[PDB]
């Protein structure tokens, strides 16, 4: 069923990954443009078809959706994150709280919590 | 605030691929406002002195008072339908995996709603509400002296009503504040789509999503108007129109339909506290269903077989609650509770590698 | 909270005509329901046989225990459903 | 908001205060796109609902058929319980 | 198109008027209060010199 | 055990969406209540003014109320007196307190019939069924003096004597007075008493429901219009079609 | 065919259905031409104050006559069963 | 909101040259919160069906209920004292010349407060309260049928109490919202100083101004505690402890001390509407006292002779209100009103050049 759903959307399995996951985001930073361009077009077509309650024509459905094209970059991203974790986040650091638009409890983006509005 | 409104209503971008199940939330907000307004207006003609006669005086003497009385009762049923359907949706599309903050804010409103409703039916001074608060207050009978502090007497009396009424008046306004915290996280943490990924297909809200959201709300209004004026569905038990007699026990001390899933839990388990505790589990375990997972996936858009069996478990437990405490229903209901735990365990457990 | 559940009139089979109650030899009108009792009892014969069987089983018991209320309530509910479908046609 | 690469802006013009959420949902379009459309005032506005009607309901019922087996097991249990309740009441009472 | 958007406004404004007007109408003295307020007194049967009291 | 037998679904006129309370039946129902039910029950929350211009003309309601004697006061000497009834008085109550009533019905309390048409599962159907549901006791069931069997009362044994007997009253309109008629009529009247605003609720509901349908069609055309812009767009990447 | 499986595909009749695009056909244009001859756009809709006045005045008159119509509908369905339709005869 | 709090409390800079008359506003905010809390808590034990017997049951049966009853009555007196003193200050330093937006926001709260206090008096359900509302409501007796819509009957009854009570419950929460709009303009439009110009002498609020503002509030608390427990000053009329009798008119139908200025205006002018209209003038003309000026000056830190005569006019009118309607007091009071019009014209009029 999963293979059929991917084929109907015209997308690959790795396209389905949500970039709200931080490993996926860090991998998508370093994918080559050729992979990136085709990944966007497939995801765009999938959302159009899903929104309009349509399915990809069968003429275009004869492909293997489980090709792991993101694997090299997922592994690189995990390696980069593990280094940062081990070399820069080995202790619960103390910082001045609610200053510069950040809670001081660790997040790095300003105005990214309710109490930091 | 006009710029805030423009940023959150007029220039707010949402994916164009969302279904009508993404309109449920708009309906909750609108029906919630209606319940506050009608409540404040009813209180203009009734207070806590004697609700039984007060409800009679509203429906018979006040001009168009019947509208206020039946809207406030039926719109509660509606609030709980839309909320419970909003949760079923969020479970199906697993909208708690990456937007847990939104899920947490919602659960807070669910907790508040469960207290607002219970106490409103004692304001009617009816038999089934008198004897249903007398049976739920006696679940905290273990904590020493706490029942007396809450009740204000050794038996439920006008004193108990005068205080719960203030909680019923004020707690809804706080709920509206938590609704802002909820819409705040939704707007920052972008909404989930019918597709698992994120796509550049967003369109402004006022010109498109609000027109569609109104088509939805007007559809529900047609149906709610029919119930409001013709009682097509029995959503209020008739035994709440019997004057309170503290000597005679009602034929059946059951809650309203939207507390029958936690009433059954309490009538099925053999120890009173075990029941209370399994009612905590139901409202608490559902807040950690993605915490122990370890794979880069949101478990979304599969066949959702586990989800279907959970939604049916809820419906089946509500049925057992309507039924009297017959032994055969108790045995079958205990199996349904065991099954819920196993289904919940399946959501919680991470997977080993072949 | 309310006395009845609303329905479309096409779902509410209201009597389309009125047949006056029969008059007795004395001249007093006979209750339409009483006349409908035998006919509706026949329509519920299956439950009536169950009840009649119970009566004979409790009659044998040499102790004083035994009731047939359970089977009577099923027969009565059946006979009454039959009456509801045709009684208001004889009532103004 | 979207990924930090997606929300990174090419222009140096400040983000308007009323468009904060709008620009936190920006995407960096790779390779380009050619988007086209026509005003609804010059189009048929109800036809597509009819054109897509059969396929919409076919693909909906084929997915909802996944729950058939689950549904049947649950109804079998509902019937078993109902009958068990009735026989138990007739056994405890009902001479 | 503008007839359709306008009819949504036409019907909406009627529902709003009706809602607002009926809510304010509920503040009018109630049916029981109106009945007691105005009292018709039957002067038939009084005799000259008699004093009666009406609450 | 099982819950009390469910009342049959009677075809009352007012059950349809566009139907009213049949005033002719409600009038006969008042007569049945006044001459039969009132001996033991009270309708505290039903006032005579509720029937004016709805069930009976104003002068007629005055005559009905004046037939009863109420206890008003105090007078200027601090004493309580008895006066004829008025349009502002509640329906008379047979007993002064619940303890007096209980002492006159073998300990059983005749419930107030103001909201009884909606206080039992089945609603109006429960009143019709109960009044016509007295039967000879089931085999093996023996009832003491003052206890009567009824299929719809919870338990089967009710302390109310069978209240409706053929020829008990004469209807002013000439309708044949049979037990089933009185039942159909007193059930109708008690249903009206519960919610006298039933007809206003249903006439205003009719105008709201029909208007809401027209409203649905307007918002639907609007929704279909604006979303055509979105649902017919064409995004191309290596292609161009005009 | 293939309904209920991973091989599910649109049947031939659903595919023939989607092959009928109706391009160039407009069978409901007569209604729009006729509606445009009422000059509602040039007179009311185009100007915002006049559009507001159409919704207000049209909602005042529409609400009244809608009520009038459904009042007559009710008076007819319930003929003979309304208080006004059955004057009461005082007992002698 | 933590960053908002830090921006408006911790890193908020205020001039170091301000007096203790710049602490009055802090006290209003604190005493206002206390009045809402005590009101909600009193509501837990109060039955608005008879508030005469309800107040007795609070002071005699509820544990420490006397504290709640007397705080809620005395803290009202306190609210009006601090508010009226906050206006006197704003007039003396002419803090409306450049900060009119702050002045407008404050006046809105003053209007709301005038309604809250009056209706709260009627909830006491005593002679004075009943007859007082019966007199005020009959000022809008000209507008046809409006008395009936407000009262709900042909005479004040519990029907009127049940509706005004909702206004008394809800209107205070709205006042708190307008307090935010007020503090918003104050923080944007910087506060005025004891000196007419703007100087670089500002210091943070939490470390300095809040310590001083608390010394002020604790000073007032010492005095308010003495009144709360020993009634050093008569701030509540005794005739509100007399059971209502519609047949007998009280010895004197007067409002609380904080409504005596407008009571006198209405008892002095010979036409009822003229009196109502002169009350409108008092609470409206003071909002345009700098609009017609044309000089580059704020008329600040002069001898303020006109100001002193205005503050005394207020006090003197309150005295005339206490006094019975002796003719002599009416003539003298009419002169005081003529004088007030003249003083207010002096503020309004721009000056010609020699
Ligand atoms: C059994 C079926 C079980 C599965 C149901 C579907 C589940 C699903 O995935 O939907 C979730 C749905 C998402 O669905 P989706 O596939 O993503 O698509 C959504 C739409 O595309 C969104 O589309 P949209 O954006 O356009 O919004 C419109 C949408 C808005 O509504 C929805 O989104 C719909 C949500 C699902 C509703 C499912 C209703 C199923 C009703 C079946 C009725 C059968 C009657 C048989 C009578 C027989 C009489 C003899 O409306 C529809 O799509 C309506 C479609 C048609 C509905 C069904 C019509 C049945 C007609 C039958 C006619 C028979 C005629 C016989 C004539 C014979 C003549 C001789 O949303 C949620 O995840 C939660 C929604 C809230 C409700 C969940 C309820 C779950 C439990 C169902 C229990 C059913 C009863 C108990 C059975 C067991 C007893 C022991
Ligand atoms: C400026 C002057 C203006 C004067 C205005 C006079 C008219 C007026 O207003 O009278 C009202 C008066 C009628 O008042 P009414 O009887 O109260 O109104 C009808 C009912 O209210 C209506 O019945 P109801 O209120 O009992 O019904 C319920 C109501 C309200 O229901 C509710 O509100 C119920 C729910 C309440 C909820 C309460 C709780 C709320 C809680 C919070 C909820 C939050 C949400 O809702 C509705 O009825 C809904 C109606 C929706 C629209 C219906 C029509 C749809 C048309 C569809 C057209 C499109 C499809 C076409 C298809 C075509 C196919 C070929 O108007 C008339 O008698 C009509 C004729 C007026 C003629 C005016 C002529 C003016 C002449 C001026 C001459 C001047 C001469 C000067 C000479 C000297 C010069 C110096
Ligand atoms: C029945 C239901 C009941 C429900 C009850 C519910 C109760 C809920 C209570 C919720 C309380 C939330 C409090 C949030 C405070 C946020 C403060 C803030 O913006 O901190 C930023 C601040 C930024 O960090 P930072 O830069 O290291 O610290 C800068 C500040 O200087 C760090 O502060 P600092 O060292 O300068 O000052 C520390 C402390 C020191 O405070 C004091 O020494 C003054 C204490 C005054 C107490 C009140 C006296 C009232 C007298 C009444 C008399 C009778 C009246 C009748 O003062 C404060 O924290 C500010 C207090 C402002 C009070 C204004 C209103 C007074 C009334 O801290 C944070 O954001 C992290 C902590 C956040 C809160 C956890
Ligand atoms: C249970 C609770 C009670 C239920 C029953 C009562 C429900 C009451 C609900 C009332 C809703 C009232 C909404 C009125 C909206 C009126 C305006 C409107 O939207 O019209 C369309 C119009 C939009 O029209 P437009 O967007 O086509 O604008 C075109 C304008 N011209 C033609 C001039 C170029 O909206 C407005 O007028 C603006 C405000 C919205
Ligand atoms: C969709 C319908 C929802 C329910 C509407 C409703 O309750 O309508 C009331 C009533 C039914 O009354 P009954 O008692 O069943 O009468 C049967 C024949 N005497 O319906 C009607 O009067 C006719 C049906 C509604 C017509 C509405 C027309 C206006 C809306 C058009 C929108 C386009
Ligand atoms: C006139 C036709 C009526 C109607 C419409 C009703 N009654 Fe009676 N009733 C009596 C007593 C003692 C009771 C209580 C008995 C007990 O339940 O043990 C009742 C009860 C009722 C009910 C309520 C049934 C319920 O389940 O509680 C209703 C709806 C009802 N009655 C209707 C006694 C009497 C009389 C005493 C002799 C008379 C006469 C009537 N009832 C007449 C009527
Ligand atoms: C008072 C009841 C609540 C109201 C007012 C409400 C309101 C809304 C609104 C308006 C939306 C955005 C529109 C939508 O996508 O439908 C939404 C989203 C959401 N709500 Fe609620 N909600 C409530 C109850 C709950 C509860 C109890 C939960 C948790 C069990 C919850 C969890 C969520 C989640 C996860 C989302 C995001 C869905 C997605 O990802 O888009 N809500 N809610
Ligand atoms: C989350 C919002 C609310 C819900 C879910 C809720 C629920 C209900 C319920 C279920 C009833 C019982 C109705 C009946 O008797 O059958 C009730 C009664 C009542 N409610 Fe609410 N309510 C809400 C908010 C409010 C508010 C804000 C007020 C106004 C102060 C209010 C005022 C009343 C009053 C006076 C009653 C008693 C009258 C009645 O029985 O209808 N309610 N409420
Ligand atoms: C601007 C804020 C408020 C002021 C100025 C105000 C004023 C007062 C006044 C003057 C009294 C009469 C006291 C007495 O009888 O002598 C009163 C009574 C009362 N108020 Fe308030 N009030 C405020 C807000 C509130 C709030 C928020 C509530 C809670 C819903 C409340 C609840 C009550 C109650 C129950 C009474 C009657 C009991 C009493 O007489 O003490 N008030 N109020
Ligand atoms: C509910 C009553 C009100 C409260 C809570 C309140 C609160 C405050 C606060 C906290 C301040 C800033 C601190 C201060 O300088 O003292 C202030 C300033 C001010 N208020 Fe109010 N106020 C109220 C009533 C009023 C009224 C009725 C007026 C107008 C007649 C008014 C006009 C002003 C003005 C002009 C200022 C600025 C003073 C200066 O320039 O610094 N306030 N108020
Ligand atoms: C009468 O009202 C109610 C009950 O009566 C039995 C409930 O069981 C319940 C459920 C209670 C718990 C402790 C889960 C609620 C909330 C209720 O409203």
């Amino acid at each position: 069923a999963l293979v059929a759903r991917y084929r109907g959307m015209g997308i690959m399995a790795d396209d389905a990954m949500n970039d709200k996951d931080m490993i996926v985001e860090r991998a998508l930073d370093i994918i080559p443009e050729d992979i990136r361009i085709q990944r966007y077009r497939r995801m765009m077509r999938g959302a159009v078809l899903a929104g309009r309650k349509l399915h990809l024509p069968l003429e275009l459905q004869n492909y293997d959706p489980m090709v792991p094209y993101m694997a090299p970059y997922i592994e690189e991203a995990k390696f980069q994150m593990q280094e940062e974790q081990e070399l820069l986040a080995y202790h619960p650091w103390d910082r001045r709280l609610y200053t510069a638009g950040v809670s001081g409890f660790g997040e790095t983006s300003m105005h990214s919590t309710f109490l930091t509005m | 605030f006009i710029l805030i409104i423009k940023d959150n209503i007029i220039l707010y971008n949402i994916n164009d691929s969302i279904n009508y199940l993404w309109n449920i939330g708009y309906i909750i907000m609108v029906v919630m406002i209606v319940q506050v307004i009608t409540g404040i207006i009813i209180n203009l003609y009734m207070n806590i002195n004697n609700g039984y006669k007060g409800i009679i005086y509203i429906i018979k003497e006040i001009y168009y008072g019947y509208i206020l009385r039946y809207i406030h009762n039926n719109n509660s049923t509606l609030i709980y339908v839309v909320v419970y359907l909003h949760i079923i949706r969020n479970l199906y599309y697993k909208t708690y995996y990456y937007n847990i903050l939104i899920w947490y804010s919602g659960m807070i409103m669910l907790y508040q709603l469960i207290i607002i409703g219970f106490i409103g039916y004692i304001l009617g001074w009816g038999q089934l509400s008198y004897w249903g608060i007398t049976v739920i207050i006696n679940l905290i009978s273990g904590i020493p002296y706490l029942i007396l502090l809450i009740s204000g007497n050794y038996y439920i009396t006008i004193v108990t009503i005068k205080r719960l009424y203030i909680v019923h008046f004020i707690l809804p306004i706080i709920l509206i504040y938590v609704e802002i915290i909820h819409v705040y996280y939704i707007h920052y943490l972008i909404n989930n789509n019918i597709v698992e990924y994120n796509v550049n297909n967003k369109i402004i809200f006022n010109n498109y999503i609000l027109v569609k959201d109104n088509n939805g709300i007007i559809f529900i209004l047609n149906i709610f108007i029919l119930e409001l004026n013709n009682n097509i569905f029995i959503i209020a038990d008739n035994d709440n129109l019997i004057e309170i007699n503290i000597l005679v026990t009602p034929i059946h001390i059951i809650p309203e339909w939207y507390y029958l899933y936690w009433y059954s839990i309490l009538k099925l388990l053999p120890n009173k506290y075990s029941g209370l505790y399994i009612v905590v589990n139901s409202i608490s375990i559902i807040n950690i269903l993605s915490e122990y997972k370890i794979v880069i996936s949101e478990y979304k858009n599969y066949k959702n077989i586990i989800w279907y069996n959970q939604i049916i478990q809820y419906i089946s437990m509500i049925y057992i609650g309507i039924q009297l405490p017959i032994i055969e229903y108790i045995n079958y209901g205990r199996y349904i509770i065991i099954f819920n735990i196993l289904l919940l365990i399946m959501y919680l457990y991470p997977k080993k590698k072949k | 909270a309310r006395a009845y559940c609303g329905r479309f009139a096409f779902m509410l089979d209201y009597p389309k005509s009125y047949h006056p109650p029969r008059k007795n030899e004395d001249g007093d009108y006979v209750d339409p329901r009483t006349d409908m009792l035998p006919k509706c009892a026949a329509e519920c014969s299956e439950w009536l046989t169950e009840y009649n069987a119970c009566v004979q089983r409790i009659k044998m018991r040499t102790d004083g225990r035994g009731n047939c209320q359970g089977q009577y309530e099923e027969f009565a509910m059946c006979q009454d459903h039959c009456i509801a479908h045709e009684l208001f046609h004889y009532l103004k | 908001p979207n990924t930090k690469r997606d929300i990174r802006r090419l222009g140096s013009y400040p983000v308007p205060p009323e468009s904060k959420n709008f620009w936190r949902g920006r995407f960096q379009v790779p390779g380009g796109q050619i988007q086209q459309g026509v005003s609804p005032m010059q189009q048929k506005i109800f036809f597509q609902w009819w054109w897509n009607l059969p396929t919409r309901y076919f693909w909906r019922f084929t997915k909802w058929s996944d729950f058939l087996i689950p549904s049947l097991m649950w109804y079998t249990g509902f019937l078993m319980c109902k009958n068990d309740v009735e026989e138990g009441t007739r056994s405890r009472y009902w001479y | 198109h503008y007839f359709a958007t306008g009819m949504f406004g036409l019907i909406g404004l009627a529902f709003l008027r009706g809602t607002v007007v009926k809510v304010v109408h509920g503040l009018w003295p109630a049916r029981d209060a109106i009945a007691a307020g105005v009292i018709e007194v039957d002067l038939r049967g009084i005799q000259p010199g008699q004093n009666f009291v009406v609450k | 055990e099982k819950d009390p037998p469910s009342p049959p679904d009677w075809p009352f006129w007012f059950k349809a969406f566009s139907h009213c309370h049949d005033i002719p039946s409600c009038r006969r129902g008042y007569e049945v209540y006044r001459q039969v039910c009132a001996t033991c029950h009270a309708a505290r929350f039903v006032c005579f003014r509720h029937m004016v211009n709805t069930i009976y003309p104003e002068n007629r309601v005055k005559q009905l109320a004046a037939s009863f004697d109420y206890e008003d006061g105090p007078n200027d000497r601090g004493e309580m007196f008895t006066r004829p009834g008025n349009l502002l008085d509640p329906f008379p109550s047979p007993y002064p307190n619940e303890e007096a009533a209980r002492f006159a019905n073998q300990g059983a309390s005749p419930p107030d019939l103001s909201q009884q048409a909606a206080a039992h599962h089945g609603g109006c159907d429960y009143i019709m069924s109960l009044l016509t549901g007295y039967r000879d006791p089931p085999a093996g069931v023996s009832l003491r003096s003052g206890l009567y069997y009824n299929t719809y009362f919870p338990g089967g044994a009710i302390s109310m004597p069978p209240p409706l007997n053929d020829g008990a009253i004469e209807y002013e309109d000439g309708t044949p007075a049979v037990a089933s008629q009185m039942a159909k009529d007193v059930s109708q009247f008690l249903t009206w008493a519960q919610d006298p605003q039933h007809d206003e609720r249903k006439l205003i509901g009719l105008k709201m429901s029909t208007a809401a349908l027209v409203w649905l069609f307007s918002i639907s055309v609007w929704n279909r219009h604006v979303w055509t812009m979105i649902k017919t767009r064409r995004i191309d990447f290596t292609k161009t079609v005009y | 065919s293939g309904f209920g499986t991973s091989y599910a595909h649109d049947p031939k009749w659903i595919e023939d259905w989607m092959a009928r695009k109706r391009v160039g056909v407009d069978r409901m244009d007569w209604f729009f031409r006729a509606f445009n001859r009422l000059r509602l756009y040039e007179l009311f809709f185009k100007s915002t104050p006049r559009f507001y006045a159409f919704m207000v005045i049209g909602g005042l008159l529409g609400s009244y006559y809608w009520s009038r119509f459904w009042e007559q509908y009710w008076i007819r369905v319930n003929k003979g069963r309304l208080y006004k339709d059955v004057p009461y005869v005082y007992p002698p």
